[PDB]
């Protein structure tokens, strides 16, 4: 089983773009917007999601560090964002029971199973489609506007 | 030994015969780069005026390099021997050296080049 | 150098020194007792052959004649035994130059027969040798009756001399200070009683080499202007003069000791030189030992140069360091290795060097000290002497401890053969007649194998340049017993004679299809009809037109993959001249990645063709001539394909291959218009590259197409873009731009960010990885492309070592240039072995030295430190240290990629598999069971996972141009075609046919490591799944949990999948 640890990010938020979020650690493999929105839907009595920032992975594949750790020009924790001040208070009271479902009075099997995104044949093939052969159209426009 | 040799070089720093005895002992004991260092320090620390002493160390270096050295270093020390000493003299000495060493063909080439260069005024 | 040598010689001497209570009394007890015994044995009547045989059948001890024994019709004389008259000690013990030899040594003692039993004619027809062995049997049996049966005994030969039989006594037990002497395995291990002759009895001027003292024919051996008709018998005459002259070299050696007592240390260093060079005084091994070394040092201290000047580094007031050095350089250059066989002879006092005749002569005694030497031992001594004069010539590294083992005696090509010459007339073409018996001393077959193979592998050019496939030759008779029992006359052998042939080739002319000869003569000259050619070759002699417009005698071989044209020469020449005895060589490392082209396998032509000629036409000149706002300076090929190091030898086409994208550097001129930031300087590079791209796609070579793709090789640089050009011959070239301000801005971005105090190591990692991918590859490929012309084994050695690391799961983290310079360490610094002239032997020395090198105290250095070892005592960030004149830091290709380095991670399993890969060699041998190196053990792994590709049959094999998987019919010829691989679309389905497990663990190489570290078949650098997803391997991933995680406290910068407890 995979454990999810949920605590309060709120006492350390002085910047506005990080506000009303959750301090999440040890996200599952390839944890994205769809997987998180799906689990937050499966939680009952729960609000809406908008976006995930600071989604640089530090666990589920090997190496020394992540991808976007330092800003080169000048822990896989994420900042998970919800709809408004009303919507964050109703996801927390539903997590205060999911750690208790192991001793819930029917059984401990009522927890949500996490269906992964398996890397299929042509889907993970996209990794080779950026090293040498991406589309020639978008790469022409991004280079000329920064020079102008 | 090296200590007695350093003592006699402290006693007579001009003495090129004991200098070449020192580098001769070092070509017996076969550290030839060390013998190169001895003859270099000879050219540096022998009293400056003594042309016969410095040319004795020069001729000894030429003999050293035609014996145990190579073609590149014999030409290089040929060049510096010219720029420091009398040109026709060092050509004549390298001629006699090739004569003794039996390298008669490269001897002949040097004979040609000296009779081109200094054949204008030298009959010898 | 000299001071280090004298101190290290002193510590070696202190290590191998002796004990005085050992010497006296351990040797003296038996010497005094045994001399008492031999003086108490009696003498008998002068007895003939029939009485000799009559007592020798009914006594338990037996006579030891060498064949042929004398018949009573040919033997008319008498044999008697008389009392011993004198005693002396000869060899190393009277000199006291001994050491503690771990295997064995034995001191000799000399018991000379008296004068009255001899006849002045006895130097003819073996009669003296027979009465010597009669002396032997009598003195031996009387030793048997005086010892009361407590010491055991064997028969033996001295120095391998087949005409010098000896008895060798062995003790059995140990008490404190008694007769028995077991615990002393050097001076008391062996005692050998040598029968010999008094001094100056036989005429030495007749005992000359050129005089034949074995008269077999009597009719026609005269009227020939002197004596060339009677054939010379140099081994027999030399044996005679040596046993008659055992005393003179004894006293000459002693007077050289007491006029120079550095002779002890010099002979000791010479002894260690010979035991580690494997030689000895035996006839099978050349007959170079203490006797020869000591008398030659005596000879060169009493002279040696041409004008009879005293040898310059050999004054009697010198030391052992310079005495050993001068002896080495004289064996090197003057007249003591090969020149005493081809170009000259030397004298005893007053000693001189004269330019004629093969002999190591002494005059007043008339003996060749090198009588047991052949031209084989001559060329071996020449290579050893040259290597040793260079090792004493260097002045930077320490060179006392690495000492030479003869890989030329034991190469990969030890062609074992059975040869059953029974009977001799149907199983030997060379007539072993009475003339050959009178000439050779039992080593007929040895001389034949040496001679036949040298004229088999020798070639000769147009301009007189002697150039061959052979430099050194050896025949070592395995299963040759020099000791034997007490009840038998010869040594009998019923398993035949095994003949090894250990050959070091010459790699510059090893793979040439042609064997050359003399001028195709109008009239048949003697070398046209001689024993080197058309009769000695047979059916393979023809006429071929050359490129130098002159007609010559020619041989045409075949170039193929699994073995060598040299081996084919061996099989046919042995089968035609020696005899039809079989020949085998099944040592298989040539089954590498085999490039699929015409005439499999291609020699050093394919890499040249594809990379160099398609890079000439058309990338270089069009990219230089292309009009652009910034002018191109340098376009420099820097791949393992250029520097002769690629694992796959690629072809035209194979876009599915890892090593096929060729990384290359192009820079622009010095302009200050580049911006001052990373993403801006990279978008300028992307703009420049897309302009190159549009011009090259609209120009007339428009069959080539371009595209701009990103990279993930360098960390935290996400807008790097390339031009990878797909030539009409399927070439691929990864291009890159440098900028001096880009280098300095990565320097400053490592310099900034002070206030966080924990990012300097990652900043230095990014910096030095940028340094790897940009800076040093130009000069590195220049150095290796220059080293290629002198070392022609380098490319296939790199293929074998890289393929070994590919099957042993290490090159996914190990960079390729690391292993490249690792094979270059044993190439340009081949000590303490010879030149790698074979790819398999190169793989073996890389295995040997990676196994025997320690990472803890020894840093490697190579000609192609004291500040990092203090803060890392346990070596957790670094283990390897790879430096040269190119890189002085030693930390560029080792600590930057991010190796885990405790004792149970990726970098720690390099050392564990190199030890065990040599344990297959010594115990069971080298055979078809050497396939266990190219399989993985797959042990000590915490979790193992099996993966499968979605491939059809023979994928990905055929499109890497390597041909396993025979279910494709025609992989042995040109069946597969690569011009159909030129795609219609640049999207899928062009990259569908790549390996979905190679890049599966590139992206699985970006996230964890603080939890775990694994290695798989995929990201093995510049390597595809062609040879490790078949019978030869398996596509697995093996993960080991790191020891720094057993349980820890809940933190934030944790990274690990961890469970609550």
């Amino acid at each position: 089983v995979h454990y999810l640890y949920v605590r309060r990010h709120a006492p350390k938020i002085p910047t506005p773009t990080d506000s009303r979020s959750l301090f999440v650690t040890n996200v599952p493999v390839d944890s994205t917007e769809a997987h998180l929105r799906a689990l937050v839907t499966s939680l009952v009595g729960t609000g809406r999601f908008e976006k995930v920032t600071f989604e640089d992975e530090s666990k589920q594949e090997h190496s020394l560090e992540g991808k976007s750790i330092i800003d080169a020009a000048q822990g896989s924790t994420a900042v998970v964002l919800l709809a408004d001040e009303k919507s964050v208070e109703q996801v927390l009271k539903a997590i205060a029971k999911v750690h208790k479902t192991k001793k819930y009075p029917v059984w401990g099997g009522d927890g949500l199973p996490d269906s992964k995104m398996p890397p299929l044949g042509p889907v993970w093939l996209k990794s080779h489609n950026r090293l040498s052969f991406p589309d020639p159209s978008m790469l022409q426009a991004s280079v000329d506007a920064f020079s102008t | 030994t090296a200590s007695d040799f350093e003592r006699l070089l402290l006693g007579q720093p001009d003495s090129s015969e004991l200098w070449i005895a020192y580098m001769a002992s070092q070509m017996q004991v076969n550290d030839l780069s060390s013998a190169r260092q001895i003859a270099e320090r000879a050219l540096k620390t022998i009293n400056i005026r003594e042309e016969t002493e410095k040319l004795n160390v020069w001729i000894a270096y030429l003999n050293l390099e035609v014996a145990y050295g190579t073609d590149e270093t014999v030409q290089e020390v040929f060049k510096r021997a010219c720029t420091y000493n009398d040109d026709r003299e060092v050509h004549e000495r390298l001629a006699s050296i090739y004569i003794q060493s039996g390298k008669y063909k490269e001897a002949e080439d040097l004979f040609e080049k000296i009779v081109k260069k200094y054949g204008s005024e030298a009959p010898h | 150098r000299a001071r280090a040598f004298v101190l290290e010689t002193e510590e070696m001497l202190d290590s191998v020194d002796l004990d005085y209570s050992e010497a006296f009394d351990g040797a003296d007890a038996l010497l005094h007792r045994l001399k008492g015994s031999i003086e108490t044995i009696p003498a008998h009547d002068a007895q003939p052959l029939l009485d000799a045989a009559a007592k020798l059948e009914k006594k338990h001890k037996l006579k030891v004649p060498f064949p042929s024994p004398p018949p009573p019709q040919n033997s008319n004389y008498k044999v008697s035994f008389a009392t011993p008259a004198q005693f002396n000690v000869v060899g190393s013990y009277v000199a006291k130059t001994m050491v503690r030899t771990q295997s064995a040594h034995g001191i000799d003692m000399i018991v000379v027969l008296p004068e009255s039993i001899l006849q002045e004619k006895d130097y003819l027809d073996l009669r003296y040798f027979y009465k010597r062995a009669y002396y032997l049997a009598v003195v031996a049996a009387h030793l048997q009756k005086d010892l009361k049966g407590e010491a055991t005994l064997s028969y033996e030969y001295h120095n391998g001399n087949s005409l010098l039989p000896v008895l060798s006594v062995k003790p059995n037990g140990e008490k404190d200070e008694d007769e028995k002497k077991k615990k002393k395995g050097v001076l008391d291990y062996r005692i050998r009683i040598i029968p010999c002759a008094p001094e100056s009895f036989f005429p030495r001027q007749k005992l000359h080499l050129g005089a034949g003292l074995v008269r077999k024919h009597k009719e026609g051996e005269q009227q020939a202007n002197g004596q060339p008709a009677t054939p010379a018998t140099p081994f027999y005459n030399s044996t005679l003069v040596a046993e008659s002259s055992y005393l003179q070299y004894l006293k000459l050696l002693r007077q050289t000791e007491k006029k120079c007592a550095a002779f002890r240390n010099a002979c000791i260093l010479g002894r260690i030189w010979l035991q580690q060079r494997g030689f000895g005084s035996d006839v099978s091994k050349g007959g170079f030992g203490y006797f020869e070394w000591a008398v030659l040092l005596a000879l060169l201290l009493q002279g040696g140069p041409a004008d009879t000047k005293g040898a310059a580094p050999l004054s009697p007031s010198l030391s052992s360091t310079q005495l050993f050095k001068a002896l080495i350089q004289f064996l090197s250059v003057t007249n003591f290795a090969e020149k005493p066989c081809v170009l000259g002879q030397a004298k005893p006092d007053l000693a001189g060097f004269i330019e004629n005749g093969p002999i190591l002569w002494d005059s007043a005694r008339q003996l060749n000290i090198a009588f047991k030497m052949g031209p084989w031992s001559a060329d071996l001594l020449h290579q050893h002497a040259r290597w040793t004069r260079k090792l004493l010539a260097d002045g930077a590294v320490d060179q006392f401890q690495p000492t030479f083992i003869l890989k030329a005696d034991l190469p990969t090509h030890t062609y074992d053969l059975v040869a059953r010459m029974d009977p001799e007339k149907v199983s030997e073409a060379a007539p072993d007649k009475v003339a050959h018996e009178a000439r050779g001393r039992h080593w007929q077959v040895g001389h034949k194998v040496y001679r036949i193979l040298r004229r088999a592998l020798s070639d000769k050019n147009m301009e007189g340049g002697e150039r061959a496939r052979l430099i050194h030759l050896k025949v070592s008779p395995g299963f040759s017993s020099s000791s034997w029992s007490l009840n038998e006359k010869p040594q009998p052998q019923k398993a035949g004679t095994p003949i090894e042939i250990g050959v070091l080739f010459d790699p510059l002319n090893m793979a040439r299809t042609v064997d050359r000869g003399p001028s195709a003569g109008p009239s048949a000259e003697e070398k046209e009809t001689c024993e080197k050619f058309r009769r000695f070759w047979g059916e393979k002699s023809e006429l071929r037109r050359f490129g130098g417009d002159t007609i010559r005698e020619t041989l045409v071989w075949s170039a193929q993959t699994p073995f060598d044209l040299c081996e084919e020469i061996m099989r046919y020449i042995l089968g035609l001249h020696l005899r039809v005895g079989q020949l085998q060589d099944d040592i298989v490392f040539y089954g590498r990645s085999l490039p699929a082209l015409l005439s499999i396998k291609p020699s050093d032509t394919a890499l040249f063709n594809v990379a160099r000629k398609t890079f000439t036409s058309f990338e270089r000149d069009l990219r230089d001539l292309e009009d652009l706002p910034l002018r191109i300076r340098h376009v420099n090929p820097i791949c393992p394909e250029l520097r002769h190091s690629s694992l796959k030898t690629p072809s035209f086409g194979p876009s599915k291959s890892g090593p096929r994208p060729m990384e290359v550097v192009i820079s622009f001129e010095a302009s200050g218009k580049w911006p001052e930031s990373l993403i801006a300087i990279q978008r300028t590079k992307i703009a420049f590259l897309l302009m190159i791209g549009r011009l090259l796609e609209r120009f007339k070579p428009g069959e080539i197409r371009t595209h701009v793709g990103l990279d993930d090789a360098r960390y935290e640089t996400e807008n790097l873009a390339f031009l990878d050009v797909i030539y009409a011959s399927g070439a691929c070239f990864r291009v890159r731009i440098q900028a001096d301000l880009e280098e300095s801005l990565l320097e400053r971005q490592t310099k900034d960010k002070t206030t966080e105090q924990y990012l300097r190591q990652r900043a230095s990692t990014q910096l030095a990885s940028f340094r790897r991918t940009f800076v040093h590859l130009p000069l590195h490929t220049q150095y290796i492309t220059t080293a290629t012309t002198r070392f022609p084994a380098l490319s296939p050695t790199i293929r074998l070592v890289k393929h070994w690391f590919s099957v042993h799961k290490l090159s996914n983290h190990f960079p390729p240039e690391l292993l490249e310079l690792f094979v270059l360490h044993t190439f340009l610094a081949p000590y303490p072995w010879d030149v790698p002239s074979s790819p398999t032997t190169g793989f073996l020395r890389t295995l040997l030295f990676l196994a025997r090198w320690d990472w803890r105290t020894d840093p490697l250095i190579i000609d192609t430190l004291d500040a990092w070892r203090k803060l890392d005592p346990g070596m957790q960030h670094t283990v390897l240290f790879v430096a040269t004149a190119h890189e002085q830091s030693g930390t560029m290709w080792t600590s930057v990629d991010g190796h885990p380095r405790p004792s149970k991670v990726v970098a720690a399993r390099m050392t564990a598999l190199a030890k065990s890969a040599a344990r297959v060699i010594r115990e069971q041998g080298v055979d078809l069971d050497v396939r266990r190196l190219f399989v993985p053990s797959l042990k000590e792994y915490d979790v193992l996972l099996y993966l499968n590709t979605k491939v059809l049959k023979s994928a990905l094999r055929t499109y890497i141009t390597v041909d396993p998987a025979t279910e494709m019919n025609g992989g042995k010829g040109q069946e597969i075609k690569f011009k159909n691989l030129a795609p219609e679309t640049v999207e899928p389905p062009l990259p569908v046919a790549q390996h979905p497990v190679d890049v599966l663990l590139k992206q699985l190489s970006a996230v964890y490591d603080s939890a775990a570290g694994a290695s798989g078949t995929g990201p093995l650098v510049f390597f595809r799944s062609d040879t490790t997803a078949t019978e030869e391997g398996d596509k697995v991933i093996g993960a080991v949990w790191n020891p720094t995680l057993v349980k820890r406290k809940w933190r934030v910068n944790l990274p690990t999948s961890y469970k609550p407890v």
